[PDB]
DNA sequence: CACGTCCCTCTCGA
RNA sequence: AUCGAGAGGG
């Protein structure tokens, strides 16, 4: 398409890092049968966190991008219906502007 | 002819009399006569003097004749044997009646 | 996607092991004359490769084709009257 | 114009409608062979079955020269011929000849031949 | 949950010019440094990156070194220029 | 050139396939291959006496070969050889070698079994060569010992279970032994002279010991060439040096120091080269590569390109191709050839007094002058190029020279589009040299080739001899082909401009004045030059559109058509009636002048001739087009505009449709969806929803058609049939409609939603892909995308799914090649095997066949008497003396009423016979000789007096007919066998004859005189005797195309409607592929089971039948299953229980809705459970009055040993019904049956369809008709009802995918293929194994798949090719016994002097 | 060797379009090779139209040897074969 | 485990 | 030239 553009590849660490700094429980110490209702966090299709108040973070990150402190190309979804949060610095995603 | 109800010992025991054809049919497929069905036409046995006739009148070799399987649900019904021919009268939409012939391979 | 390959992705592949890697704006080394001020139109007519250059501290490596309007390409910065004078099309 | 073909106004074609330019770009070079023996462009003395005469003595045709069939637009020698004849299927007019050298220093040649295509009965639009 | 859609586009990627070069450069640099570890027994080759890179961008087949049998053929094709939009 | 050789000239009639011996290779070898050196004595152009020309072919054009002195063009080549140091398995015979070693004593050399075993003397009886050798190896690999007697014979060594590692064999003893090449060779050589012969081999042509190569044959250069630029040998000349390199290693490695480990390696290496050399696409193996892979000889020959594209198809001289444009001023059978092509295309004319004067002028004109020549070929034969020869002027031609001259006006040429899926796609036209570089063809010959003039390209071929010439003009001429056997109808007709303006012209409002009329009259070249008296005279001499058109229609034509409400005083100029080549009334449209079954074209080509009609084509294209020129016709966006309260009307239709579909949308949103039976709530919903849009969008397309006046242009083109269809008007002006991808609507690519602009889980029609707007209005951002999705699905059909149908045709054409009617009217193949005994079961040609009606069948028993019965003994029912000449003198005559009975008696014997063959009562079928026409063409001919009586006796009528039938010959013969198949072949035609020549009809409604009658009899006799197919006709390669063309061609016009899908790639292309491959894994096995005879219309019998076969299990009704511990513990169970084992409880709850949905209770469910487990389980259950339907079972470790009982009780426990029968739908079909009054009438009756096929069991059910039952699984029907019963099912399952879209192909074609698979014994699939396995000639079957493999087992079984199949002759370069080759031509000295 | 006698014929008595076509062709090829014309060449030049005139007057000295599947045949003389077409 | 419609037109690379 | 790769046309 005309508007269509392609991702390019971001580094995840400064984004993984801002996750722990704002409410990510590392997978090493996860309490399933204790904190079960916990949306899973996915940085580039890898799972190393979960969160208590998801919607508050989808909004926290969503404005980091719209600001710039997070690159505008990295696409982020929250499957509220499935309590999941996938984030992508992926190189090769076809995105349009809206 | 014997009518085995549900099974027969393979105690093989059939082809054993030279001057006798030892035939066997089951009760399950004989419930409804297959030859009554819409698509099954008249199958007629051919005398050894009819076969030897049709083969020379159509100038044929035995191999060249259309073949009917030995175990054909109709070839057994009529108790066909190897070499027997069967004229077949089907109602065609071009001639009304069309004569075909099959040899029992 | 070419630049993000150039401006970074290069030094990444390097990892005797070598240091930061340097790229030269595209030139060609011809039989006598050595350093030729190689441009797109030049190599386009003359049938040469628009090859940049590879150098890293352990020293020469090879030739990287540059895509036009990219990083190490000249036309990236140049202007209309520049290209017109460069036999290239705006 | 039946069956999705069309009728063209010849009056309007004559006035220039849908007149196309066409270009072709034959190429050749002087090949290097080990003991520094190399090819050479030139009118020779084997030869190709076409009209060499339109060549010059540098093995080239100069621009602005009509050419047809299997005419020679490039004479070369490996006597031992490697002349480049025109496309057996085109009838053009030489436009511009280029000569430079390779990244090996080989004498490099590119002939360009020009023709104006004219909307004909059978052309697609 | 439904079965995962095979042709869902948001899950298929588009390897572009850069990463294509990456795939080429790595398999190449990997083999230049293999020749480096042989130089032990600057006199280190340089065409292996020059030609091996020209090789792919020329054929279209994506190098895979040199012996690329049915492996990535048709990635580098000459540009159409019969119209601007073309 | 090729010089003359004394040697006699023959054709090849036998091709003996066998195998070389190592001794015969040494024999023929013109030179031992000693060196691997290319051709380098000193790398000079002189080659090396070691490889390449040590005596074989020549490498240099300027060099004669060292054997046959002819050099280059003439040198066949000469094979060499290289003695192998160690024997080597042949790559192809590798597996066949093993299959033998498994069969023979690897020590004794004798067979592992012999004639003393019952199965070996049985398998040995099979004289089928390859089926015996398979029936031997099957029962030979097992018995692994050299027995010594067992009632002596013969040492005893056990035989090894052999396996293959790849190029080497091994066998286990108890010993890991790698079986040796020579050791196997030594075993094979010792095989009994008669043992290997009975093993599918041959004593002289294919000994087993030759599947092992002791001496390799080297092919000469011409096989593995070498070209210069310096030189470079061929990929196989390399591979040879590779083999020789691998050999010379063994030669010395084994001569001196024998290191065994090295010896056993360079041998395996050599084995490799010899292996890949022949086949390099092996099973395991790396597959060799030389500086790469390498070209295996097997790869040269693999199908498609490689002797299938070197011999089955060639590139050819005397050919051409260019863009094609359409010409309305050309003649049908012509082709405007550009001048330039006619200067490059020649024809070798022979010099003769007839042409010598023309020929020498051309020569002088030369190769530059249009009507010139190129070459002159002398007595001596060397070619004389007229462009460069000095004597190109003072050259004097001799009689008997050949003058390769330019192709001139009116030569015969082969013309063709390229998708040659048609007998018609290659036609012969008259050349007409013209300017500009386009081929020009008459616009009516477009439809045959399916050509339009948009960058379309057509080939042109040109004959070279006067006989291939006549062959084109006497068979493949365009007008000869005007009526196709494909669909027994015209395949050419008026189209585009001419059609659009011919209804515009043929009107009453349409008048032509004088200045315009004389122009029209002149354009008709065959014009009688007489001005037709004007339909209107005096006010202003005017002419009717049709009136002026009629001078082009040839006097002698009578046509009759009635449309909707067409009267004898046509209301809206309805229907059509042409009398004596002038138009009576009615507008001319597609029906009249198209390629209609009984259209004008069809009638003119039959009752007048092929070339007569052709001139008609032009005579109309020259007039109609001329009129349209000066009337003109256009089309704008104005013609796609209704807007005027019809767009106010249509919009309402789409509004309620969004509510009628919203109705069901909310219904099932609250569960209230009365789900249909079989199709789930979702499936059901959509099916009703999907047609609420398609039935509404299709209702705005007729609302569109209504408003649009008769002055609309888009409307006008469709009314004539020019271009356009009902849908088009709808989509453009009214509404586009739902878009269908993969049949179903637009699905949810996103999670449970169709687009990111749409609500999630939105099922509305706007979301699921319904285009509410038209093309005029313009789609929405969404409407467009979906419409873009649907189109692609189409664009995919038209480009990706065409390879399905092009392949099914290849198979069709390949399994039906040799099939042609023979001189006894048999339809046989290349073996003589009889496929049919008369083509199309009536020996008729498909072109002379027309769909006329047999009035003897359908209708009232009352009206039958009225229309046929003649009672001479009667005052009321006798032929009134006004219709006969002797009505009053024959009134009461009784010796004559005996025949009127005989006649009327055979009419009823007729009527009751037809109703046997055509059970549905359909009375319109195709048969030769249009009688509905002939009587008309006789009333106009003798001018019949509707008043004056007839001069015929009852003696005349009934006896003329009786004698006419005896002369309607199909098979001519003498003995009863053939004569009795005469009666048969005709039988049906005669029914129409007696029907239309009824003595009442002849004199009451036909009014025939005597002359008129006898005329009708004699013409009927010939028009029939013409309709007989001709012995030679390639009916098989024709049915193949006739079946394959519409399939390949239907799936090419799928995007003309974009997202429509329909049954294009739904049940057509798919099922047909199934049908041809047969295949048991049918994708939709259905049993359409008819009810019982009596209570067929009352549902309750069908509702009871439904539950008696639906099949049911525990799994069906069960809700949940629970293992319990309880020895009396369950709450809601403790009540039902007051009415050894194990405390382990098995408690399962059932579904109330489910339980009574199959008319079930509990006791039945239980009693079957008890019965499937007997007294080994304890079972109890509740009641239907109970609140919870539960079954409790105790066993009578056992907690996991009970789960077995549950997962066995669930799916393996059988309640009611028959197995496999997964679904059952009850349906009421309207079947036609004869009312007591005799007339056929529509009485419904209930029928059930299934989703499973267990015929053997479902037919034996009480309460149905076991005579009417039907399953689409023709495979199962062949199994149950016999092959002959299956043949009909096969056809019925073939026709059922043809009659959908492109809904007509003629019985014959389908029946031939159908009969093709049938007449073997069972189903013989149209696939590289199904039919290709027959006993056909070797080369034939290799022209279709398994190409090199087939030629292998041919020479290995010492096969012989008959040379009777077309493919054989094609590969051999001989005229094939095909039509023009089915006979031989001779001159008897007698005749030559009878006309001395 | 075997063959059929002309009193035991059984093939269609008319001329097969393939026979007619190969006879008009055969004679044309022969007529164009300067072979004697047995018909009255009435102002004709084309060697096919001569053969068509030769087949219209049935002055063609050719016999069609119609091979039946069994190997045996039965010649028909061009001049005796009816020409319905 | 072998087929995978038909032709036709150009471009380039060992 | 030959093999391979690709883009088009009907
Ligand atoms: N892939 C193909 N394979 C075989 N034959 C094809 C193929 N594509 C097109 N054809 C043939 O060429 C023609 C294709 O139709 P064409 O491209 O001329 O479009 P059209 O029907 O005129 O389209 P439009 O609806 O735009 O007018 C048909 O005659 C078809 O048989
Ligand atoms: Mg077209
Ligand atoms: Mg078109
Ligand atoms: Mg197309
Ligand atoms: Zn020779
Ligand atoms: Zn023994």
């Amino acid at each position: 398409s005309l508007m269509s553009c392609i991702s390019v590849g971001t580094d995840p660490m400064p984004i993984i890092t801002f996750l722990s700094e704002w409410g990510m429980e590392p997978l090493e110490d996860y309490v399933p049968h204790q904190s079960p209702d916990a949306t899973r966090v996915f940085v580039n299709g890898v799972w190393h966190g979960v969160h208590r108040n998801p919607a508050r973070l989808m909004e926290t990150l969503r404005t980091l991008r719209r600001k710039g402190d997070i690159n505008p190309e990295v696409s982020m979804i929250r499957d509220i219906r499935e309590k999941e949060l996938k984030i992508f610095t992926d190189a090769g995603r076809v995105y349009r502007p809206l | 002819i014997f009518v085995y109800q549900n099974n027969i010992t393979p105690s093989k025991l059939v082809p054993s009399i030279p001057p006798a054809t030892i035939e066997t049919f089951n009760e399950a497929a004989l419930v409804v006569n297959i030859t009554h069905h819409e698509l099954v036409p008249k199958h007629i046995r051919l005398s050894s003097d009819e076969k030897r006739e049709l083969l020379k009148r159509y100038r044929l070799k035995e191999s060249q004749l259309p073949r009917i399987q030995r175990a054909d649900p109709v070839a057994l019904y009529l108790g066909l044997k190897r070499g027997e021919v069967v004229k077949i009268i089907r109602k065609s939409e071009t001639s009304g009646r069309y004569a075909s012939y099959r040899i029992c391979m | 996607s070419f630049n993000q390959f150039v401006d970074y992705t290069l030094q990444d592949i390097i990892c005797i092991s070598f240091g930061k890697i340097y790229v030269t704006k595209p030139m060609v080394n011809e039989s006598d004359g050595v350093t030729h001020a190689l441009y797109p139109q030049e190599a386009r007519l003359r049938n040469l490769t628009y090859s940049s250059g590879l150098f890293v501290d352990v020293v020469f490596i090879g030739r990287l084709p540059i895509m036009l309007r990219s990083k190490n390409c000249y036309l990236s910065e140049a202007t209309e009257s520049d290209l017109y004078k460069l036999k290239e099309c705006p | 114009n039946q069956e999705d073909s069309m009728i063209m106004n010849q009056s309007s074609i004559d006035r220039g409608l849908f007149r196309s330019l066409f270009f072709r770009s034959y190429m050749d070079q002087e090949k290097k062979y080990g003991m520094s023996i190399t090819e050479t462009f030139e009118k020779p003395q084997r030869m190709k079955h076409g009209t060499y005469d339109k060549l010059d003595d540098d093995g080239l045709i100069a621009p602005g020269v009509r050419v047809s069939g299997e005419d020679v637009i490039i004479g070369k020698t490996t006597k031992r011929d490697a002349s480049t004849p025109l496309r057996s299927t085109e009838n053009g007019i030489v436009d511009q000849v280029l000569v430079t050298t390779n990244q090996d220093g080989l004498k490099f040649v590119k002939v360009r031949v020009r023709t104006t295509k004219i909307p004909q009965i059978g052309d697609k639009f | 949950k439904d079965q995962d859609d095979r042709d869902h586009f948001g899950k298929k990627r588009l390897d572009l010019a850069g990463p294509l070069l990456a795939q080429l450069f790595k398999t190449l640099f990997k083999k230049l440094t293999k020749d480096i570890f042989r130089y032990m027994q600057l006199a280190i080759n340089a065409k292996t990156i020059t030609s091996g890179l020209k090789y792919a961008l020329a054929t279209g087949n994506w190098g895979e070194q040199k012996k690329a049998m049915s492996s990535r053929a048709g990635v580098s094709q000459v540009l159409n220029r019969y119209t601007y939009s073309s | 050139g090729q010089q003359y050789s004394s040697a006699p000239l023959r054709t090849v009639k036998e091709v003996q396939f066998g195998l070389f011996s190592p001794e015969e290779v040494r024999a023929i070898s013109v030179a031992k291959i000693r060196f691997p050196e290319t051709m380098d004595e000193t790398q000079t152009r002189a080659k090396i006496g070691g490889l390449n020309d040590p005596r074989l072919g020549s490498i240099d054009r300027n060099l004669k070969c060292q054997t046959c002195q002819e050099g280059m063009n003439e040198c066949p080549g000469h094979f060499g050889h290289i003695d192998l140091a160690k024997p080597v398995f042949h790559v192809g015979f590798i597996a066949k070698i093993k299959k033998v070693c498994e069969c023979v004593c690897m020590h004794c050399g004798k067979l592992l079994l012999d004639e003393h075993n019952e199965l070996m003397r049985q398998a040995l009886a099979i004289k089928d060569s390859k089926k015996r050798f398979a029936a031997i190896w099957t029962l030979c690999k097992t018995k692994m010992v050299c027995e010594t007697d067992v009632p002596s014979r013969g040492c005893g060594n056990t035989q090894p279970t052999i396996r293959k590692d790849g190029l080497k064999l091994v066998g286990s003893w108890k010993e890991l032994r790698v079986l040796s090449t020579e050791e196997i060779l030594n075993i094979f050589k010792h095989i009994s002279v008669k043992d290997f012969t009975s093993l599918g081999f041959n004593e002289v042509f294919s000994r087993p010991e030759w599947m092992i190569l002791t001496c390799l044959p080297v092919p000469p250069p011409p096989v593995r060439p070498s070209i210069s630029f310096q030189r470079g040998e061929d990929d196989l000349t390399f591979k040879l040096a590779d083999i020789l390199k691998a050999n010379i290693s063994l030669e010395t490695l084994e001569h001196n120091g024998a290191p065994h480990h090295a010896i056993e390696e360079a041998e395996s290496l050599l084995q490799f080269h010899v292996a890949t050399y022949m086949d390099n696409d092996i099973a395991g193996q790396p597959q060799a590569l030389q500086k790469s892979p390498v070209k295996s000889i097997r790869a040269r020959l693999k199908g498609k390109e490689g002797r299938r594209g070197n011999l089955m198809g060639k590139r050819v001289d005397f050919s051409a191709r260019t863009v094609i444009s359409g010409d309305p001023n050309l003649e049908l059978d012509q082709v405007g050839v550009p001048k330039s092509i006619a200067k490059t295309l020649t024809y070798p004319e022979v010099v003769t007094p007839y042409n010598i004067d023309r020929l020498t002028q051309l020569v002088r004109n030369g190769p530059n002058e249009h009507p010139g020549a190129k070459y002159v070929i002398r007595d001596s034969g060397d070619r004389i190029d007229l462009r460069y020869s000095k004597r190109a002027g003072d050259i004097q031609l001799q009689y008997g020279w050949k003058v390769e001259r330019h192709i001139m006006d009116n030569d015969p040429v082969l013309f063709n589009r390229q998708p040659s899926l048609h007998k018609m796609s290659m036609m012969a036209h008259r050349v007409k040299v013209i300017p500009y570089s386009t081929f020009r063809l008459n616009l009516s010959v477009t439809s045959p080739y399916n050509a339009d003039f948009d960058g379309d390209e057509m080939n042109l071929h040109v004959p070279q001899s006067e006989e291939t010439r006549a062959e084109l003009s006497q068979l493949c001429a365009v007008p000869l082909q005007i009526v196709s056997p494909q669909s027994n109808k015209p395949c050419m007709g008026i189209v585009q401009d001419t059609l659009c303006g011919i209804r515009k012209l043929t009107l009453r409002d349409t008048f032509i004045e004088l200045d315009q009329v004389l122009n029209m009259l002149y354009w008709v070249p065959d014009w009688d030059g007489v001005i037709p008296t004007p339909a209107i005279i005096k006010p202003k001499p005017l002419w009717s559109g049709k009136q002026i058109l009629s001078v082009a229609i040839p006097n002698g034509i009578h046509l009759q058509r009635f449309d909707e409400g067409t009267t004898l005083l046509s209301p809206k100029d309805n229907g059509m009636l042409i009398i004596d080549g002038q138009i009576i009334f009615g507008v001319v449209e597609k029906k009249t002048v198209g390629s209609s079954n009984g259209g004008l074209i069809h009638v003119v080509t039959r009752e007048k001739g092929p070339q007569v009609c052709a001139k008609l084509f032009g005579n109309i294209q020259k007039v109609v087009n001329f009129w349209l020129l000066h009337n003109g016709f256009s089309t704008g966006i104005g013609d796609t505009i209704a807007d005027g309260p019809t767009m106010r009307e249509i919009t309402e239709t789409i509004a309620e449709a969004k509510k009628k579909v919203l109705d069901v949308t909310k219904e099932a949103q609250a569960n209230l969806l009365t789900a249909k039976h079989g199709m789930t709530l979702r499936e059901s919903f959509e099916d009703n929803v999907v047609r609420f849009l398609n039935e509404a969008r299709d209702k705005a397309g007729r609302l569109a058609e209504v408003n649009l006046k008769d002055l609309n242009n888009v409307k006008q083109m469709v009314m004539a049939g020019s271009k356009g269809s009902f849908i088009n008007i709808a989509q453009m002006s009214a509404c586009v409609g739902q878009q269908s991808v993969e049949g179903k609507r637009i699905a949810f690519g996103f999670v449970d939603r169709t687009l990111p602009h749409f609500s999630k889980d939105d099922y509305s029609p706007e979301s699921k892909g319904f285009v509410e707007n038209s093309y005029l209005r313009g789609l929405t951002p969404q409407e467009f995308f979906f419409h873009a999705m649907g189109g692609r699905e189409g664009l995919i059909d038209t480009a990706v799914k065409t390879a399905e149908t092009g392949y099914i045709q290849r198979r069709l054409v390949k399994a039906l090649e040799d099939i042609m009617v023979h001189y006894d009217n048999t339809t046989r193949n290349s073996l003589g095997n009889v496929i049919q005994f008369i083509y199309g079961e009536d020996g008729m040609d498909a072109a002379h066949i027309e769909k006329q009606s047999l009035d003897t069948i359908g209708g009232s028993d009352a009206a039958f008497e009225k229309r046929y019965r003649v009672d001479l003994l009667n005052t009321d029912h006798t032929l009134d003396p006004s219709l006969l000449e002797s009505g009053s003198e024959i009134l009461g005559d009784l010796k004559l009423q005996v025949l009127l009975d005989e006649e009327y008696k055979q009419l009823v014997k007729d009527r009751k016979f037809l109703r046997e063959v055509f059970v549905d009562g359909e009375a319109n079928w195709p048969l030769p000789v249009n009688i509905r026409r002939i009587i008309q063409n006789a009333q106009q001919t003798f001018h019949i007096d509707h008043t004056k009586p007839s001069d015929l006796t009852i003696k005349d009528i009934v006896l003329g007919v009786k004698d006419l039938q005896e002369n309607l010959l199909v098979l001519r013969g003498k003995n009863e066998i053939i004569q009795n198949a005469q009666r048969d072949a005709v039988t049906l035609f005669c029914c129409l004859l007696r029907s239309r020549l009824a003595t009442r009809r002849v004199l009451q409604e036909y009014r025939l005189t005597k002359q008129a009658f006898d005329w009708v009899l004699s013409n009927i006799e010939a028009q029939f005797l013409r309709s007989v197919v001709h012995p030679g006709e390639m009916v098989g390669v024709l049915a193949a195309q006739s079946i394959g063309e519409p399939a390949t061609q239907m799936t090419l016009n799928t995007f003309h409607f974009a997202g429509v899908a329909s049954k294009k790639v739904t049940s057509g292309v798919p099922r047909l592929k199934e049908i041809l491959n047969v295949a048991k894994n049918m994708k939709t096995p259905s049993l359409t089971v008819y009810l019982e005879p009596g209570h067929a219309a009352d549902q309750e019998q069908a509702k009871l039948i439904r539950s008696a076969i639906e099949h049911t299990t525990l799994k069906s009704v069960t809700i949940a299953s629970e293992i319990y511990y309880d020895p009396t513990v369950i709450p809601e169970d403790e009540e039902i229980i007051q009415l050894q084992q194990s405390p382990w409880l098995l408690r399962l709850e059932l579904d109330r809705a489910a339980m009574n949905d199959k008319d079930l209770t509990m006791g039945q469910v239980g009693e079957r459970i008890k019965q499937t487990f007997k007294n080994d389980l304890f079972v109890i259950w509740s009641e239907d009055n109970d609140e919870k339907l539960i079954i409790r079972c105790r066993v009578v470790e056992e907690d996991h040993m009970l789960k077995k009982i549950e997962n066995t009780m669930l799916e393996n426990i059988t309640l009611r019904g028959v197995e496999n029968i997964e679904r059952v739908v009850m349906m009421k079909y309207d079947r036609k049956v004869p009312s007591p009054t005799g007339e056929y009438v529509k009485e419904p009756e209930w029928v059930l369809e299934t989703d499973g096929v267990n015929l053997s069991e479902v037919m034996t059910v009480p309460g149905i008709d076991p005579t009417r039952i039907y399953t689409n699984s023709f495979i199962d029907i062949m199994e149950v009802l016999g092959i002959e019963a299956g043949r009909a099912a096969l056809y019925k399952e073939v026709y059922n995918v043809i009659a959908s879209d492109g809904s007509y192909v003629n019985y014959r074609h389908m029946a031939l293929l159908v009969d093709v698979m049938t007449t073997q014994g069972g189903l013989t699939s149209v696939t590289r194994h199904g039919f290709n396995r027959s006993n056909t000639g070797a080369l034939m079957r290799c022209s279709f798949e398994e190409t090199v493999e087939i030629l292998f087992e041919a020479g290995a079984s010492a096969e012989l090719d008959d040379c009777r199949g077309v493919s054989e002759n094609v590969i051999l370069g001989q005229m094939a016994p095909i039509g023009t080759g089915a006979f031989d031509v001779m001159i008897d000295e007698e005749s030559l002097v009878k006309y001395m | 060797e075997k063959a059929i006698p002309k009193d035991q014929r059984a093939t269609t008595p008319y001329m097969t379009k393939y026979e007619r076509a190969r006879i008009l062709g055969t004679r044309a090829l022969q007529i164009s090779m300067n072979a004697p014309v047995f018909v009255d060449l009435e102002g004709e030049t084309d060697p096919l139209r001569i053969a068509m005139k030769e087949l219209a007057e049935k002055k063609i000295p050719l016999v069609i040897r119609r091979y039946l599947p069994d190997g045996s045949f039965e010649d028909w003389s061009v001049e005796e074969l009816i020409v319905d077409l």
